[PDB]
């Protein structure tokens, strides 16, 4: 005991960089308070039974640790620390260890496998180190263990077998770590775990058949591995199961039916595996599922209709499959469903009456099926509703009366559909609304002024419609949008000087519509903007100065036009341009003197002009096809279609 | 120390 407290004295004398507000200043007077004042020792009949610095700021390592001296060490917690080195297998010595802690340190190497001389042990905690090297066997022997933590290491080698032979183990924490091989399938003797956590590690093999015999596991985590095989239908023998997560590993097979068994189990994360098959109708007994995840997968055929019997379903995530067939109403049923993500499948038909007759629902992805007919009303009243994906479908009716008031909507996507008749101001009530993307549909009519009203947008995507109509100067109002699209529309009169405005505009496209006369002169204040595409309009007369403010432009197409006059010299203005198409036009004059000055660009185009004269300097017209340069009146000093 | 995952 005074022996004790001096070999603990010698050894906190090797700790380095320490202060004098240490706690383990309170190490004093050795011979009459030991027992009494020292901070985190503690004693049995006058012998330190417990020695608890976690925490303290202790540098150093375990190389000097008085082993011998302090045989009646029963509880060891030296976590949270800055110890390096090893841990010796003298720790392995402490035969009356139950608590050992070694967590949160710079540990490295192995460890000892002298710890299975701890025949106490009951809590093995070496969690956030470096150690490295196979796990010991000899730990399968420490059979009063309630739970082992050796996650967030650099472990190696596979699960020992041995550790079957741990009949007391509660948790079995070893995520975070290298660990390889088959999983051992004497851990389905484990007939006391509760949680088993082998997450984020190179584990391979099959899942052993015997983990049907844990009747006492609720969390099983093993996502994240490279495990092959099938999921057994054991698992489905694993009635504590509250969690079962194997998502991101290399399962093949079908899903078993033996999985509806497990009536406690809320989660299921099956997601990136290569599963097949269909969904057993069984799939709607677990009626205590909350969030199911069998997205990016293999599976085929249709989803069950039992699954209007998940009434605690809130997530379902069946994305990225090969599901097929119509969308059961069951499917969309739950009263607590908010997140309903169908996307990347061949489902056909119509959707379900059932879509939102809750209103509840609040993500809805349907991208890339073979959908059709109207939405639903549900969905239309769905004022919930605050992602809705439906693009690459042909859904089908009057754009104004298939879609109520969303308050709450933050993204929707109609792209590539067969929506018809206008765009109705509603939108407008979406006031969170950052984006509105209704690429390729046929839409008719004008953009409603409420529209412009909507400086939250940040994306607008008309593009690839049959909308008509002047846009008026009120557009200037969109402040806070970065993309916008109206290409490939039927909209006339000149281009409004209010895009002036559209400060955070990054992409504009305005191309393959009616707009006519001249591109506006006061268009120069848009310093994000990189991309410009107004080509294939009625545009005419000479190329704006205003333009040539635009220093971030990348790429700028004014062709397909009817712009006349010379190209201006102040292009030089815009040394972060690449590409330049400017065909198609009445552009004539000499080409400008300027142009080497320009560094940048490696892509342009000229040709079908009245442009006269000798070609500059630049990697792009060296580099022009016969596509790129012909049309024009005295092409080059030499009259070359090619280099020089 | 000692955490679900
Ligand atoms: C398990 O890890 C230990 C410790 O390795 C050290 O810590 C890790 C977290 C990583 O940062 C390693 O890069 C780091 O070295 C390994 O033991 C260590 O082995 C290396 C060589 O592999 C030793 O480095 C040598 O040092 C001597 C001088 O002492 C030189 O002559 C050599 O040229 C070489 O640089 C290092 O000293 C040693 N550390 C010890 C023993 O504490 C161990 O190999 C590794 N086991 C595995 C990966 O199975
Ligand atoms: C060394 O001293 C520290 C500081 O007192 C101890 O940390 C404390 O440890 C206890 C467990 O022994 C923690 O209580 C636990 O709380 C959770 C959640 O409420 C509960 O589910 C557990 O059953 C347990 O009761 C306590 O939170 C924790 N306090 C802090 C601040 O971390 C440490 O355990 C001591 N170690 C030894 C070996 O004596
Ligand atoms: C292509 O342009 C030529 C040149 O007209 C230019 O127009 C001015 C705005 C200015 O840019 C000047 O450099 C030119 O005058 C057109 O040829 C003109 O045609 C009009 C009749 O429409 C005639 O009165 C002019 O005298 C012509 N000028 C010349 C130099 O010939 C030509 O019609 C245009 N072609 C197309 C398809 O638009
Ligand atoms: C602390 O450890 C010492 C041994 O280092 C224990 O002393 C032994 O106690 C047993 C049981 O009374 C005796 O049979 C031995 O002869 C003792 N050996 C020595 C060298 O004294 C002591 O009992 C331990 N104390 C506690 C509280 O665990
Ligand atoms: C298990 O599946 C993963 C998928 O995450 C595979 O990892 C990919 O393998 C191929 C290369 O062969 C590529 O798709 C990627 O480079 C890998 N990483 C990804 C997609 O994130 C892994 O190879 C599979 N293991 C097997 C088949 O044994
Ligand atoms: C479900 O809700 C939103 C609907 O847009 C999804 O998108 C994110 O929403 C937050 C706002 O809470 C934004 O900050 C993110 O930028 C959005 N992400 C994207 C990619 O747009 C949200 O991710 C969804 N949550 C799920 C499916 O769990
Ligand atoms: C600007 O947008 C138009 C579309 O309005 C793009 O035109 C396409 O050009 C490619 C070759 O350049 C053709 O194969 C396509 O058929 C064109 N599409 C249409 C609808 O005409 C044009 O390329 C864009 N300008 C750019 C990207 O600089
Ligand atoms: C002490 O801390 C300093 C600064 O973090 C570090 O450079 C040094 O290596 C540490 N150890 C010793 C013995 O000084
Ligand atoms: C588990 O304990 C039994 C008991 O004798 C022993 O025979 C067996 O070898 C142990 N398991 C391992 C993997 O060592």
């Amino acid at each position: 005991t005074v022996s004790e407290a001096n070999a603990l004295l010698k050894w906190k004398s090797t700790f380095t960089n320490q202060t004098s507000s240490s706690k383990l200043s309170s190490w004093v007077n050795p011979n009459t308070s030991f027992c009494r004042s020292w901070y985190g020792v503690s004693c049995v009949r006058n012998s330190i039974i417990r020695l608890n610095l976690t925490n303290t700021d202790i540098e150093g390592t375990f190389q000097d640790f008085p082993f011998s001296a302090l045989p009646n060490l029963s509880y060891v917690d030296l976590s949270m620390n800055r110890f390096s080195g090893t841990i010796p297998p003298q720790f392995g010595d402490f035969s009356k260890l139950i608590y050992f802690d070694l967590s949160i340190n710079q540990l490295v190497g192995e460890i000892p496998s002298e710890l299975g001389k701890l025949s106490n042990l009951e809590t093995l905690h070496l969690v956030e180190n470096k150690l490295n090297g196979s796990i010991p066997s000899e730990i399968g022997r420490l059979t009063k263990l309630h739970e082992i933590a050796l996650y967030d290491n650099l472990l190696t080698g596979p699960i020992p077998s041995s550790f079957g032979n741990l009949t007391n183990l509660a948790n079995l924490y070893l995520f975070i770590n290298s660990l390889s091989g088959p999983i051992p399938p004497e851990l389905g003797n484990l007939s006391s775990l509760a949680e088993l956590c082998l997450d984020r590690n190179k584990l391979t093999g099959q899942i052993p058949s015997s983990f049907g015999k844990l009747k006492n596991v609720t969390l099983l985590n093993m996502f994240e591995n490279n495990l092959t095989g099938e999921i057994p239908p054991e698992i489905g023998d694993m009635s504590a199961l509250d969690t079962l997560s194997l998502h991101t590993n290399n399962l093949t097979g079908s899903i078993p039916s033996s999985l509806g068994n497990l009536k406690n189990l809320a989660i299921l994360h099956l997601y990136l595996n290569k599963l097949t098959g269909s969904i057993p109708e069984e799939l709607g007994d677990m009626e205590t599922m909350i969030d199911l995840e069998i997205s990016e997968n293999k599976l085929t055929g249709p989803v069950p209709g039992s699954f209007g019997k998940l009434t605690k379903l809130e997530w379902l995530f069946l994305r990225d499959n090969h599901l097929s067939g119509p969308i059961p109403p069951g499917i969309a049923n739950s009263s607590v469903l908010t997140v309903l993500q169908l996307d990347t499948n061949n489902f056909t038909g119509v959707l379900p009456e059932t879509i939102c007759r809750s209103g509840k629902l609040e993500n809805l992805t349907l991208d890339d099926n073979l959908l059709s007919g109207p939405i639903p009303i549900s969905l239309t009243n769905c004022k919930s509703l605050i992602r809705a994906r439906f693009k690459g479908n042909s859904f089908s009716g009057d754009i104004s009366e298939s879609f109520g008031e969303y308050p709450n909507l933050n993204f929707i996507d109609l792209s590539n559909n067969k929506f018809r008749g206008q765009i109705s101001p509603k939108w407008e009530k979406s006031r969170k609304l950052v984006a509105f993307i209704a690429t390729d549909n046929n839409i008719t009519g004008p953009i409603p002024p409420e529209i412009w009203n909507m400086t939250q947008l940040n994306q607008l995507d008309l593009s690839s419609n049959n909308i008509s109509g002047e846009l008026p100067e009120t557009i200037s109002k969109l402040t806070r949008v970065s993309k916008l699209q109206l290409n490939g529309n039927q909209l006339s009169g000149r281009i409004p000087s209010g895009i002036r405005s559209l400060a955070n505009l990054e992409y504009l496209d305005l191309s393959s519509n009616r707009f006519s006369f001249q591109i506006p002169a006061t268009l120069d204040s848009l310093p994000r903007l990189y991309y410009m595409n107004l080509s294939r309009n009625d545009l005419d007369q000479n190329i704006p100065m205003g333009l040539t403010k635009l220093s971030q432009l990348q790429t700028l197409d004014l062709s397909h036009n009817n712009l006349d006059g010379e190209i201006p010299s102040q292009f030089t203005s815009l040394q972060n341009l690449e590409k330049l198409y400017l065909q198609h036009n009445n552009l004539s004059g000499p080409i400008p003197s300027s142009f080497s000055e320009m560094k940048s660009l490696t892509h342009v185009d000229v040709s079908h002009n009245n442009l006269e004269g000798p070609i500059p300097d630049n990697a792009a017209f060296k580099n022009a096809r016969p596509d790129a340069l012909e049309g024009n009146r005295d092409l080059c000093g030499s009259n070359t279609t090619q280099g020089l | 120390e000692s955490s679900s995952s």
